[PDB]
DNA sequence: GGCTATAAAAGGGCTG
DNA sequence: CAGCCCTTTTATAGCC
């Protein structure tokens, strides 16, 4: 692991990026359906066609704009990756494509304290950051102050942080709630 | 808009049969969330709603988001979703919710006795204070143990019975119920009665 | 399976 | 006519 880093021992394992890029040219999703083939265009529900690859196993929403979507890596690099491969299949449509502005816009991550969790003691304490109502979700949704990532925690330690645009806010909201998790854990 | 507004609200309050106390908070909100609102282009009646549902609460006598919404015509979605806009707009929380927080009420709607109600209630709060059910919504918990306790009774009443005035179904009833059957025999008041004893309750 | 919940972008849609 | 919603992903999990 890394003590310095991770004080709790755990490091959280990212599980889906969110990452846009401008492909500048503008499209034509009526033809990039037909021959795409990979894609799936309906008019009718999304305004985007909605292509998808093996590897890294990711998802694209695109737009007749040039601006695509991509999601699913479960890492930047592949985020950014898997976004390359995509321009290059409209480019290889003919289509101008150029990989403008690329960027990462959400990391979702998860994790386990390996100990059960005392929800409402949490929700309790931690009024001001707390919202857990066993009867619009089974999850305690946190919003923590900085950063501005939001956790759920469960009552089973297993935990999912989202919101962050840089992987390290997503560590330091970890290691931000760890210290409250373990003083809640069930006795 | 607000006034047509109270105009529902105390609609809403006589259906369920609201006192005052409430009904007259739940205005007081519901003209705070106009003033200190930013609840845009929410239903003016999905923030009347949620506000005759913050208010219960907040009343220490809170009824499901299903009770409220069987009154309403807004989904449980939407009194769920301004519920939790409106608490952080006006800066202000709640009580969490319990097991002995539905029993006065379920009960009586189920029509069962004093003594069914107060063991579904001590069979609830132990089911909780041994951890029986984990991660169980306490209505469920509470739907469960009001099985149990009328079971063990003579005034018994049905999952479908239970889970009908509780607002949950059978099958959920039943998942708490067969995770506290199990311990049934702690979880009695003591002096219970039993028209069917413990090693006679369904197992479920 | 489905629903509910969290974050995030894209452009059009429906609207209080 | 600012504001949410649709669509796609992912971890997580109780209720239907």
């Amino acid at each position: 692991v890394d003590l310095s880093k991770h004080p709790s021992g755990i490091v959280p394992t990212l599980q889906n990026i969110v990452s846009t890029v401008n492909l500048d040219c503008k499209l034509d999703l009526k033809a990039i359906a037909l021959q795409a083939r990979n894609a799936e265009y309906n008019p009718k529900r999304f305004a985007a066609v909605i292509m998808r690859i093996r590897e890294p196993k990711t998802t694209a929403l695109i737009f007749a704009s040039g601006k695509m979507v991509c999601t699913g890596a479960k890492s930047e690099d592949f985020s950014k990756m898997a976004a390359r491969k995509y321009a290059r299949i409209v480019q290889k449509l003919g289509f101008p494509a150029k990989f403008k502005d690329f960027k990462i816009q959400n990391i979702v991550g998860s994790c386990d304290v390996k100990f059960p969790i005392r929800l409402e003691g949490l929700a309790y304490s931690h009024a001001a950051f707390s919202s857990y109502e066993p009867e619009l979700f089974p999850g305690l949704i946190y919003r923590m102050k900085v950063p501005k990532i939001v956790l759920l925690i469960f009552v089973s330690g297993k935990i999912v942080i989202t919101g962050a645009k840089m992987r390290d806010e997503t560590y330091k909201a970890f290691e931000n709630i760890y210290p409250v998790l373990s003083e809640f854990r069930k006795i | 808009a607000m006034m047509n507004a109270f105009k529902e609200i105390t609609t809403m309050a006589d259906r369920i049969n609201l006192p005052r106390n409430k009904v007259d908070r739940t205005n007081n909100l519901f003209r705070q969330a106009y003033e200190q609102k930013s609840l845009k282009g929410r239903a003016n009646d999905a923030i009347a709603s949620a506000c005759l549902y913050i208010a219960c609460r907040q009343e220490g006598v809170p009824r499901t988001f299903k009770e409220i919404c069987a009154v309403s015509r807004i989904s449980k979605k939407e009194i769920g979703r301004c519920f939790k806009l409106i608490l952080k707009a006006l800066e202000t929380s709640v009580d969490l919710i319990t097991t002995g927080d539905f029993m006065s009420r379920f009960c009586s709607n189920l029509c069962l006795p004093k003594q069914v109600q107060m063991a579904a209630t001590h069979i609830a709060r132990k089911a909780v204070e041994l951890d029986l059910v984990p991660g169980r919504s306490p209505i469920s918990v509470a739907a469960a143990a009001i099985y149990m306790a009328s079971q063990a009774s003579a005034e018994k009443r049905t999952q479908k019975e239970i889970g009908d005035i509780a607002g949950v179904a059978d099958v959920t009833i039943r998942q708490s119920y067969r995770l506290i059957y199990p311990r049934a025999p702690d979880l009695f008041p003591t002096d219970f009665k039993f028209d069917t004893p413990v090693d006679k309750l369904p197992q479920l």
